[PDB]
């Protein structure tokens, strides 16, 4: 009599806010493409091909160099790989033998790793002895983490089980601020190239903005018939793309929080694992069940480039900031750059 | 699941701040992108293999 | 920090035998190259020796072909070094060096203190002079000049500098003509052509009075610089 | 081209060579997956083989055995149950005399968990081994409060016999994944021995289709 | 006589249906050896040695049909002999390596994980590849006779020779594989964990494969020890050296025939034995069909509906 009232209040500002998508798109992105000429035909040719692990990798993340990539793996290494001569320079052990979430910092200073056990390791690169050891254990949540992103050299986003995700300082090692709007365990988060405002999305078929300075909430986003297995943000800072196990990748924007056009083909019945845009654009990177890759045009939404590089579950995917090379992984443990 | 109600109202309240503008201006800025980064950006636009430094 | 003291030299017999030690603590003896730098009483600082993180590769100079062998122990993270038949021109301040070579790395990070050691082609670069008179709070720059321009194929110009405090050891300044250390200011620059280098130094006082030396990288031989000693 | 790039190399290599060693030494544990519910006997579990995931190893004759115990999860399996794919045993253990309590009685939810995981894709062939536990106090107190459709003898044999044959029945379409059910006592000396034998001769049989012969 | 010329046939025959049976299987172990195994790189080994046993005796028995009346100095007809006697030596000792492998596998598969090297089996294939080397040169040492003289019906210090290396290459391989089958069979008299049609096909299977090596070697094996048993007389043989030596050469040679076609086919034997109707044929079917392209049912269709 109280709440079920309340809920269609709710509804009601949520339709207000949909015509206002009805409206602020007066013809929607798959609608304004007809002029600009398609990506083609691009025969993406694999330069090298990074070899040399062991199990099923999880993660990879490339540097601000766009030359030094990090990957992390169930099998407990962490190996920091070259560019162009293909020999590898770090090899970094874990206390945790089950980790699924890493992160590179841009000055390339520290790396962060996180398994499921909610525990949050730090380590150190440059060191004065020249060995990599754990700078510190970041800890103080319950659950499993499913993200980590560096804001700053001293903050970090997490995004972890406990429907939570947490701005933590890494000199203090206590929360700076904590977000539990979520019901459903979150997945994936990334960050605003501002590093001002960031993302995150739940088992929840939704997803909410979050601001730093305020440590509340700014717009929802909902559409999703299931979890959001992976979300990107647009390089611009107004937009992001999200892919889950429905098989349709969606183009929310920040700043207009409306369903540009719904990414997928009958032809596809697998869900995605990764989402991934280019420095420019003009081409969004996906990964499907079917180990066949796809990549997708950022506007044009039709079929662009297949690669059959992977003969396993693409786990992990990534484009370099510069925009030059395109790095993908897999479970059958292979790492491919593409050009 | 009257301690929820409070919090759930106040969320909302505080998620109507709500930012309108057009995605058109998105397009113009991803237009301007291609003129400028996707002329330095391989995958639509190609770039010798001189430059590259992956040959 | 680390320890990277010597076991000692005194005065050997001419055409003698003797074993020399670089004692190691706080740090990874394991995975750290190591390499022995000539350094001559009155004037000079040459190459002596090298050994490899995994032992797999061992170069030496000229002389030091043979007569000198090198070997390490990591259940003790020691090395030796085992000298024989010396000569004069083997004979100098043999200062103990650190380096680990990757990506990005910084080689050359730290100087052992040397020994008193006094016993009784390849490219070849040079300074403009090694008494180059400076004033303190005045902007100076030392040029040291190679025959063969170290632009490598992948455009990485190899070299590194050193200052040598009086009586210790030196201090990297410089890494790769263009990227600074650790534990030193932004004073310190680098420019030149690929054929002659230049150092550039400014906000000069009682702090960086020494002797500077141009590296070569490039090949195999770590032929050093002739020298420069900034006096006042 | 120079010594820098030597230098790189022979490092490179010793790593690898270093990271296959850990691999060859790392190949020899055997995999078993805990799933213990709440009050099924994983403290008297525990104690006879000797805020996350807890991860136990200890050893039997020559041959090594690491667990992974999920406790106090609360989170959704999907995500990350296919972790454990590379699982070789998948232990279950279940209360017998639980069935006078319901928060819906625990045993019928308990088989929804158990046909559940044997009837997904990532577990198509993996052996499951099914304890039991508080034999005594459910032989002590006994059906119609929990199985009134059985509507037989309330002896303990022919009851207990009939509960542990319902958990074994509904094995769906995943007859390859056969049930290793046991009379777990909760006092029996060695009950790893039947997890040893229902490995071994499984790993006899993981080699025989490697061996070509079956 | 019209026996030669239908018993050129028979073997050119028997030789050119070896060729794309063995090329095949070698795709067919190329393509399994990128997820195979250590008996994927024995028979990897076997299958090349099958390749080897493709056979250049049938170009000289239609030339000539033997006579021993060669033409190159009688010097590359003992290097055909020296390398079809070491190939069929080399596929005896890869089968009794084989069966080596499969009772450390079975008995001992406790200790049995130590063997995954992935050299280990090449460095013993090369050692037996060595041994039948320096086994096999002697004779050629002791036969400096390079002019046309007979290798069967010799005098008695090569038939010494002779029965020297074909009783050590018959009584070994017989007593490796009957006691890896006999200590396998007790083994799994003791076993039970799996069923018991499963045991009864894996033991069938067993004798079968021994069972179709002996029967296929057999009539060799006889004539060579009756010929090393009438020269261990030296003393004097039972009956004349003409009547015997099989002097009904017709039956020598359709034995010989019958012998190499037994030899012949060596993969499609070892499928057969494993395995009389397996999916990976059918998969291999699918594959070849897949690269093949020669369905013509599209282009039919077109044919019969465009027209209209
Ligand atoms: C040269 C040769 C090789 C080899 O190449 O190993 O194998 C042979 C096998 C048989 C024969 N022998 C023949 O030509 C048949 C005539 C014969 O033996 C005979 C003659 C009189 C009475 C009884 C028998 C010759 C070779």
């Amino acid at each position: 009599s109280e709440l079920d009232q309340l809920r269609q209040e709710a509804e009601q500002l949520k339709n207000q806010i949909r015509d206002a998508r009805k409206a602020c798109a007066d013809a929607t992105l798959s609608q304004i493409t007809n002029n600009i000429d398609p990506v083609g035909r691009i025969q993406m040719r694999t330069r090298r091909t990074l070899r040399g692990h062991l199990a099923k990798i999880y993660a990879m993340h490339w540097g601000t160099d766009s030359r030094l990539l990090v990957s992390a793996s169930q099998d407990g290494k962490l190996i920091i790989w070259d560019s162009y001569t293909t020999n590898k320079v770090h090899a970094i052990p874990l206390r945790s033998s089950w980790v699924m979430t890493c992160a590179y910092a841009p000055s390339g200073n520290y790396v962060a790793c996180g398994g499921l056990d909610n525990i949050c390791s730090i380590y150190n690169l440059k060191t004065r002895e020249g060995n990599v050891r754990v700078s510190r254990e970041l800890a103080g949540h319950t659950g499993y983490l499913s993200c980590c992103r560096f804001l700053d050299d001293n903050q970090i986003v997490t995004s972890s089980g406990d429907t939570t995700c947490a701005l933590w300082d890494i000199e203090t090692g206590q929360q700076t601020t904590t977000f539990t709007g979520h019901t459903g365990d979150v997945m994936s988060l990334s960050l605003a190239p501002d590093t001002r405002l960031f993302v995150s999305g739940a088992c929840d078929a939704s997803a909410k903005l979050w601001d730093v300075r305020e440590g509340m909430c700014r717009q929802t986003f909902t559409g999703h018939e299931s979890d959001i297995n992976a979300i990107c943000f647009f390089p611009n800072g107004n937009a992001f793309a999200t892919g889950s196990d429905d098989a349709t990748c969606r183009l929310f924007d920040l700043r207009a929080d409306q369903e540009l056009m719904t990414y997928s083909h009958d032809n596809i019945i697998c869900g995605i694992t990764s989402v991934s845009f280019s420095k420019s654009g003009r081409l969004l990177l996906a990964g499907y069940d079917d180990f066949n890759c796809n990549v997708w045009d950022a506007l044009k939404a039709d079929r662009a480039g297949v690669l059959a590089g992977h003969d396993n579950r693409v786990s992990c995917l990534g484009v370099t900031d510069d925009g030059m090379a395109v790095a993908t992984g897999s479970w059958d443990s292979f790492l491919k750059i593409w050009n | 699941s009257i301690a929820q109600a409070r919090k759930l109202v106040e969320q909302l309240k505080m998620e109507a701040n709500i930012d309108r503008i057009k995605v058109s201006k998105a397009a113009a800025d991803l237009m301007a992108y291609c003129e400028a980064h996707a002329k330095e950006d391989p995958l639509l636009t190609p770039v010798p293999a001189s430059e590259n430094p992956f040959r | 920090d680390v320890q990277l003291v010597e076991s000692g030299g005194g005065l050997v017999q001419p055409g003698g035998s003797r074993k020399l030690s670089c004692s190691a603590s706080g740090f990874a003896f394991s995975s750290f190259g190591m390499h022995w730098v000539r350094q001559a009483p009155e004037k000079g600082l040459e190459w002596v020796a090298y050994i490899s993180s995994g032992s797999g590769t061992i170069y030496y100079a000229d002389t030091v072909k043979g007569r000198f062998t090198i070997s390490r122990d990591d259940p003790k993270n020691t090395l030796f070094l085992q000298m024989t038949s010396l000569r004069s021109e083997d004979t100098a301040m043999y200062y103990c060096v650190r380096s680990i070579y990757y990506y990005g790395s910084s080689p050359f990070d730290f100087w052992g203190q040397g020994t008193t050691l006094t016993v009784s082609s390849d490219i070849v670069m040079t300074q403009a002079t090694s008494s180059v008179p400076v004033t303190p709070g005045e902007s100076v720059s030392i040029s040291c000049r190679s025959s063969k321009s170290l632009l490598h194929s992948n455009g990485n110009t190899y070299l590194y500098w050193f200052l040598q405090r009086p009586g210790q050891s030196p201090q990297l300044l410089i890494y790769r003509m263009s990227n600074l250390a650790s534990g030193v200011p932004d004073r310190f620059s680098g420019s030149g052509s690929g054929t002659a280098f230049t150092l550039t130094i400014s906000r000069l006082e009682a702090e960086d009075v020494g002797v500077y030396y141009c590296m070569q990288h490039l090949e195999y031989p770590l032929t050093f610089g002739a020298g420069t000693k900034l006096e006042l | 081209l120079s010594a820098e790039d030597k230098a790189a190399v022979e490092r490179s290599k010793m790593i690898d060579r270093n990271l296959r060693e850990d691999g060859e030494k790392a190949a020899r544990e055997v995999k078993l997956l805990l799933l213990g519910a709440g009050e099924s006997g994983k403290s008297t579990i525990v104690k006879q083989m000797k805020t996350g995931i807890v991860e136990t190893h200890f050893t039997f004759k020559d041959l090594h055995f690491k667990m992974f115990d999920v406790g106090a999860q609360r989170s959704e399996r999907k995500k990350w149950i296919h972790c454990f794919e590379g699982v070789t045993a998948i232990i279950f253990c279940v209360a017998l005399s639980d069935y006078d309590l319901v928060l819906m009685n625990r045993m019928h939810e308990s088989m929804k968990l158990f046909d559940s995981i044997c009837n997904n894709k990532w577990f198509t062939d993996t052996s499951i081994i099914l304890f039991l536990n508080k034999k005594d106090l459910f032989e002590e107190k006994i059906l119609t409060i929990c199985y009134p459709e059985y509507a037989g003898s309330n002896t303990y044999e022919e009851a207990a016999a009939y509960i542990q044959c319902q958990f074994e029945d509904l094995n769906k379409r995943k007859d390859t994944k056969e049930i290793y059910t046991h009379f777990t006592c909760s006092t029996d000396t060695k009950n790893v021995q039947f997890v040893f034998d229902a490995v071994t001769d499984v790993i006899i049989k993981n080699n025989l289709k490697d061996c070509g012969l079956f | 006589e019209e026996s030669r010329i239908v018993l050129v046939v028979v073997y050119s025959a028997v030789c050119t249906l070896g060729v794309p049976a063995n090329c095949l299987t070698a795709w067919l172990a190329l393509l399994q050896v990128l997820q195979g195994n250590v008996l994927a790189v024995y028979l990897l080994c076997l299958a090349l040695c099958e390749l080897l046993y493709t056979g250049t005796l049938p170009l000289w028995v239609i030339y000539i049909r033997n006579q021993h009346r060669w033409t190159l100095g009688l010097l590359a007809c003992k290097v055909t002999a020296y390398i079809f006697f070491c190939n069929i030596y080399v596929s005896i000792l890869f089968l009794c390596c084989i069966s080596c492998d499969r009772f450390v596998a079975v008995v001992y598969a406790l200790e049995s994980r130590g063997r995954r090297r992935r050299r280990t089996a090449i460095l013993i294939s090369a050692c037996i590849f060595i041994l039948v080397g320096i086994v096999h040169y002697p004779v050629f040492q002791t036969e400096d006779k390079e002019t046309c003289f007979d290798m069967l019906q010799m005098d008695s210090r090569i038939a010494g020779y002779y029965y020297a290396r074909f009783t050590v290459g018959f009584a070994i391989p017989l007593s490796i594989i009957a006691f890896t089958n006999h200590r396998i069979f007790r083994s799994i008299k003791q076993s039970m964990g799996l069923s018991a049609a499963q045991k009864a096909k894996v033991k069938h299977s067993a004798i079968a494969v021994v069972v179709i090596f002996l029967v296929c070697f057999a009539p060799y094996h006889l004539v060579l020890l009756v010929k090393a048993a009438a020269f261990s007389y030296y003393r004097g043989d039972r009956n004349a050296m003409c009547g015997l030596e099989e002097r009904l050469y017709t039956a020598s040679v359709v034995f010989l025939c019958l012998s190499t076609v037994n030899g012949v086919a060596d993969p499609i034997i070892y499928v057969l034995a494993t395995d009389h109707s397996r999916q990976e044929v059918s998969r291999i079917h699918k594959g070849w069909k897949e690269w093949s392209m020669k369905t013509d049912v599209t282009r039919l269709t077109h044919s019969r509906d465009t027209e209209e």
